[PDB]
């Protein structure tokens, strides 16, 4: 080969040749999350038990 | 509403759950002495080496 060569650089892949090393060092995190609700009571009461002589009508 | 005509009830559920996963692990702790095989063009060696070890039955 008579290419030229820096002497001070990295040395970085240049051409198609060139070899690199690769950390793959991956990591990867997703999180999704959901909640709803809806809650409905009632409950009505009414009740004489004794009723007076002049409202019996009612 | 004398009888039971709105007399009401009902419950209802739907519940799913999946899952998945997967691994991939391996590991080499040897030493190996190769021979060049050819030179590339950017000065880059070709190395191939082999080494065969007969303990015993095998
Ligand atoms: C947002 C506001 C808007 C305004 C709303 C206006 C009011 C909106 C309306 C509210 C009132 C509900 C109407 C109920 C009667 C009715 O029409 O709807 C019925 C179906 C229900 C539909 C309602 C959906 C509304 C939908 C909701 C709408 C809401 C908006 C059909 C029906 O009719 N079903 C019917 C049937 O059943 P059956 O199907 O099986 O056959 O026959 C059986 C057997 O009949 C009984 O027999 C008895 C003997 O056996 C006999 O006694 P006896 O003496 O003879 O012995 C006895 O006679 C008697 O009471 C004898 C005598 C009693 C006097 C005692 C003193 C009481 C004073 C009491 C004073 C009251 C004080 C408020 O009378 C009366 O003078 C009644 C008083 C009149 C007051 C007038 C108000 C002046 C304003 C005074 C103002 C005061 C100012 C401070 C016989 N009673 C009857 O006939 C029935 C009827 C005869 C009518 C002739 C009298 C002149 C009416 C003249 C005019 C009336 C017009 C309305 O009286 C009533 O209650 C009428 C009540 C009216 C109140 C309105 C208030 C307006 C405010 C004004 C506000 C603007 C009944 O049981 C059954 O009725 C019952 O069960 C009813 C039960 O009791 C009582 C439960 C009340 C609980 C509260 C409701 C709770 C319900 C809540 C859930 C929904
Ligand atoms: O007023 C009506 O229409 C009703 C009152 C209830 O009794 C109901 O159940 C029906 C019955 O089927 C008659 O046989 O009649």
């Amino acid at each position: 080969n008579y290419g030229y060569q820096p002497l001070f650089e990295d040395r970085r892949p240049r051409n198609i040749g060139d070899t690199l090393t690769i950390v793959l060092q991956e990591n990867v995190s997703a999180s999704k999350s959901s909640s709803a609700n809806a809650s409905r009571d009632g409950k009505t009461s009414f009740g004489f038990d004794t009723v007076p002589r002049y409202l019996q009508g009612l | 509403f004398g009888n039971s005509r709105a007399d009401m009830e009902a419950s209802g559920g739907n519940s799913f759950n999946g899952k998945g996963g997967a691994n991939a692990s391996n590991t080499f702790s040897g030493t190996l002495t190769v021979t060049v095989d050819q030179v590339l063009a950017n000065g880059n060696l070709h190395v191939v080496g082999e080494k065969q070890i007969a303990i015993n039955q095998g």
